[PDB]
RNA sequence: AUAAGGGAAGUCGGCAAAAUAGAUCCGUAACUUCGGGAAAAGGAUUGGCUCUAAGGGUUGGGCACGUUGCGGCGUGCGGUUAACAACCAACUUAGAACUGGUACGGACAGGGGGAAUCUGACUGUCUAAUUAAAACAUAGCAUU
RNA sequence: GCGGGUAAACGGCGGGAGUAACUAUGACUCUCUUAAGGUAGCCAAAUGCCUCGUCAUCUAAUUAGUGACGCGCAUGAAUGG
RNA sequence: GUAUUGGCCAGCCGUGGUGACAACGGGUAACGGAGGGUUAGGGCUCGACCCCGGAGAAGGAGCCUGAGAAACGGCUACUACA
RNA sequence: GGUAAUUCCAGCUCCAAUAGCGUAUAUUAAAGUUGUUGAGGUUAAAAAGCUCGUAGUUGAACCUUGGGCCUAGCCCGCCGGUACUGGCUGGGCUGGGCCUUUCCUUCUGGAGAACCGCAUGCCGGUGUGUCGGGGAACCAGGACUUUUACUCUGAACAAAUUAGAUCGCUUAAAGAAGGCCUAUGCUUGAAUACAUUAGCAUGGAAUAAUAGAAUAGGACGUGUGGUUCUAUUUUGUUGGUUUCUAGGACCGCCGUAAUGAUUAAUAGGGACAGUCGGGGGCGUCAGUAUUCAAUUGUCAGAGGUGAAAUUCUUGGAUUUAUUGAAGACUAACAACUGCGAAAGCAUUCGCCAAGGAUGUUUUCAUUAAUCAGGAACGAAAGUUAGGGGAUCGAAGACGAUCAGAUACCGUCGUAGUCUUAACCAUAAACUAUGCCGAUUAGGGAUCGGACGGCGUUUAUUUUUGACCCGUUCGGCACCUUACGAUAAAUCAAAAUGUUUGGGCUCCUGGGGGAGUAUGGUCGCAAGGCUGAAACUUAAAGAAAUUG
RNA sequence: AAAGUUAUCCAAACUCGGUCGUUUAGAGGAAGUAAAAGUCGUAACAAGGUCUCCGUAGGUGAACCUGCGGAGGGAUCAUUU
């Protein structure tokens, strides 16, 4: 309640929207164009970069383990991020230098389950693809 | 300040109705009050009225017979076209069957069906079923 | 409620139905007129021309009797004064607040009373300088203002 | 007083010398006690000759009577020349053409500038005959 | 003589040991000690002996210059900061 | 002067023009439109791309012929490549 | 998932879609979590400290209604007859004509009807004819008509696309094709609606604005005078001149006429009368108390605490009576009481200007509501210069307590506490509840004004004042109830909201980072106003129930 | 009538200076988030053992303490001549 309400205000009620809409949140980093400045990938799905080593990263507070990133710097600007390879026993498939092709956890920019601090998983390796070496479908070239 | 004289007579008539009592009386008099009331008599909803003349406005005493549900008025008279005027009866109509929309045309106010009839359009001012 | 304040009162004046002057004044309208003339000339505004006419004898609806308003009238015979005296006393008393608040110069809340009588007199001018009351060229000046009052 | 090429490599130290300089028009930062800094920094023009335009002063104003050696006053009026005519007089400012061995504040006269530190607020004063400064004085503040 | 007041009066304003799941440092604690134990600030400064102190900048090369660090031989509040 | 109007240009003379009903300036991962996707109604979002209009031929300027070009599978000059 | 894993790695079995299924990013629905339709703001995120006011938005009622006849076009019911047809004094819907004080502008020309007679001819009607009294309607041309918004119907405007009609490409997405006996032939289709803002015409005349006669500068007349301009053909032709006549502009005299002004809003402004209040400013008067000082009497302790100590004392402390000075403050009366825009305001008296309510057969006539920017006031602390400095007391110095005590307790004590002239502009500035207007239920108290009444009291006494009973207008509040509202606590508003629209301004969108960084602006400073991003997280929070 | 030549106009390109925008190195200083067997205290929730909170000013290893003016979201809806 306290809207104007009379034939000749459309200017005040058009006014009152286009003000109030930057509070929400999707539409503020919609407008602003923060995914082509900030992110990592430059608006885009998918992108290539370099291996440099293996790290270990543990678990969050109620589990216990070891999750098993990677680092990688990437191509197309020069950035290094962190990325999780899934499944089980597939680090022994990665060695150094690798040019992995990667890709989101699908929340959107944040972490998702108890990995902390790691946006990105291995999609292919070597151009050779991850899950198909797991299941002995193909060989990894030399 | 008194902005609508239409909407307090209505709105007064709508409280005491539900309330269960037979009379009413509404302290500012206007043509499209009285011109209002007609269109509501002639479909039994109410019964007679009648206007006492003091010099200032005059005031008007109804006599009520249950059979009334509602009676609102619309405050900024929008304009609508012949073509979109089964919009309007599916907002703010209980069914298809009964209700009527007030409509004031160039040909006097009037009610929804009468003005198909017709084929004339104009503005909306209220409604009552 | 009222223009300035937070007052909600009621009180006015309740105007008989009856448009008929009563059987037992036997006074010609004529008469009125002239009775009315006289007092103006005396010096009395027609506020309280009115009420003496009520007040002392006879007529208790100067329009009932003769079909006019004594403001109407009294233009007629060339005796209407040069301002309204409803924006005439509004300027008489903005001029004595004045006079007082410069002997008493921390008196802070006269000065909150001076912005608001001053605030309605702009708003009053302008009503009638719309309708040509009053020239368009009309200004209340704070310096000459003393010398219209009196 | 002048010097090819280099331009402080000299020296405790750019000591001495050189460079800038008038007027008209553009342009001008950090900082600030909002007064300054500021001529900040940094650019353009300048002769001769033949022309054009602008900036002023003085005296004259139509009828109708009376005085007077073509006229000076007394007046009685009317009109505001859609501002005309004659004469007189110095300088200051702006613009165009032509011209030359591209020169012209042609001698004289005539500021080098910028980024920072230490120290006294400023103007002022003293060891006549080796020291003019950060020294003395000052307004302001406090005590007896 | 005995007893009070006064620092924009003259002037003054400290040492030794332990101690935090890699070293290091010491928020913390015991101890001697008196009129009080240098507070806010500032610094190799015209005030620092060791000293051409350590790090950065300026240069091909700088005992010079500037910005930081401070247990300061021997900085410091109208002897004014 | 131009195919013609026009502060388009040259002289002389006035002091104006836009703005809170958002001027001026900055952003655009911006060619505009017919239209695509998603739906109770009201809407949100996309449109380089077969149709219509505008601009360009590595970056800038200049010009010849001709009814029609400031043309680049036409010419002249500089800058960058070769 | 920590030794019998329905969730990992495998073997069986089963479920979902199926020539397809999974993953990443963008976008829409779900989202009434962007809310014009349609969203929260007492306590969960959120009403500016308060008032004035410009743009902007919004604004009370009133001017030709009704009735009486005739007639048409479309439906339904009924009757009867053969899907057809007629009728109902059929009842309805839409429309067109007349009289009621109203009806419908006007001139020229065209062609020509109806109603009329004229004579000529058939079985009381008719072509009669360049017959005339005569133009219903129609067409073309000229003049007059307050102006916008709104709606209806037309015109003009692109193919494709969307909706949609037709035809068995073997069906279908498509396509615009095809069909008939057999034909040296015939025949058809390639519709229609929508766009939608702006622009051009036509009918309607409710709703919402606007204009007109008040210093009459007003309307009308073949009434009657003037002075100015223009000049068609007629007197052969041309030029010059005049009269009459026709038109326009302007100004007099006379006549005609019902001669021209809507209410006075339980909207608003102003005036008047008797009052009321701890509202504001300047001056002045009074009160005890605290501290200090002087005089006076006596003699050993006084202070303070749960208990002690620091401190003061025969240089007479503490206590007792009289007197003096200084600064601050107004006890009891004092309350579910009063005034002010809020902050706030309490001893007496004098002066100065201002305000609410009530009363009224005064006056003006829409003058009004809320407000982006803008402006006035704004507790306490704090800041700049003077005056004052009794009491309390930030900082500071000591005594105890304690393992420690930079505190709570005790003795001292600087700025400050008060006032004049200028700055600052923030509070749990709170009713955590914006402003104007309408309606909705019972009750008893109370403050201010008016009106009515039976008595008591009382005075140089009546009328007035005090007390009692009832009605009414305006306030600060309260009790019961729930037809209503909410998640609940609870609410006469927080009700009249899924059956949702009376007007207007501001603010909020999960929790942190954060009222932080940076830029701008105001200030002497302390600081005020405006106000992000990176990053991080699955819960924070409100009301109530059992332990 | 060709080469050549005088004066305007349209003007690419280079040099120097000013100004605006994006990205990026830096001794040292001061914050935020998370993690972990850390050290020192116990400020808040009960009258949390000095009732809690708001604006302002000062002080202290740290939470915090004290002065002045407010609020009840309190531990009181209440005390008579």
């Amino acid at each position: 309640g306290g809207k104007p309400r009379g034939l000749n205000a459309a200017r005040k009620l058009r006014n009152n929207r286009r003000e109030q809409r930057w509070a929400d949140l999707q539409y503020k980093k919609r407008a602003l164009g923060t995914a082509y400045k900030s992110s990592p990938f430059g608006g885009s799905s998918h992108a290539k970069g370099i291996v440099l080593e293996k790290v270990g990263v543990e678990a969050k507070q109620p589990n216990s383990a070891i999750r098993k990133c990677v680092r990688v710097q990437l191509i197309k600007n020069g950035k290094k991020v962190t990325a999780f390879v899934p499944n089980d026993g597939c680090l022994n498939f990665v060695d150094e230098n690798d040019e992995v092709l990667l890709a989101g956890f699908g929340r959107k920019g944040k972490a998702k389950g108890d990995i902390p601090g790691v946006r990105f998983k291995v999609v292919k390796v070597s151009g050779v693809g991850l899950l198909a070496l797991w299941k002995e479908k193909k060989e990894k070239p030399r | 300040v008194r902005t609508s004289v239409l909407h307090d007579a209505l709105n007064s008539i709508n409280n005491a109705e539900k309330m269960g009592k037979r009379q009413v009386m509404i302290r500012p008099s206007s043509k499209v009050i009285v011109k209002f009331l007609q269109v509501m008599q002639r479909h039994g909803y109410i019964g007679e009225f009648e206007e006492v003349d003091n010099h200032r406005s005059g005031k008007i005493v109804v006599q009520l017979n249950g059979r009334l549900n509602k009676c609102g008025v619309i405050s900024p008279r929008y304009n609508v076209r012949l073509a979109e005027l089964e919009k309007w009866v599916t907002k703010l109509l209980p069914a298809r069957q009964f209700g009527y929309v007030i409509l004031t045309t160039s040909a006097g106010i009037m009610d929804h069906e009468e003005a198909r009839r017709k084929h004339v359009a104009g503005k909306i001012i209220g409604f009552f079923y | 409620g009222r223009l300035h304040s937070k007052g909600k009162g009621i009180s006015a004046s309740a105007i008989p139905y009856s448009r008929n002057p009563p059987a037992w004044l036997k006074t010609t309208p004529e008469q009125v007129v002239e009775q009315i003339c006289k007092l103006a000339r005396k010096g009395a505004t027609p506020s309280q021309i009115g009420v003496i006419l009520r007040d002392s004898h006879g007529i208790a609806q100067v329009k009932v009797v003769t079909g006019n308003k004594i403001l109407r009238i009294l233009k007629s015979n060339g005796l209407a004064p040069d301002i309204p005296e409803d924006l005439y006393f509004l300027i008489k008393k903005a001029v004595a607040v004045r006079k007082h608040l410069e002997r008493n110069r921390k008196d802070k809340d006269s000065k909150f009373r001076l912005i608001l009588i001053e605030s309605r007199i702009h708003r009053l001018a302008r009503y009638y300088k719309t309708v040509g009351v009053l020239p368009p060229t009309w200004k209340y000046e704070s310096s000459t203002a003393s010398t219209l009052v009196a």
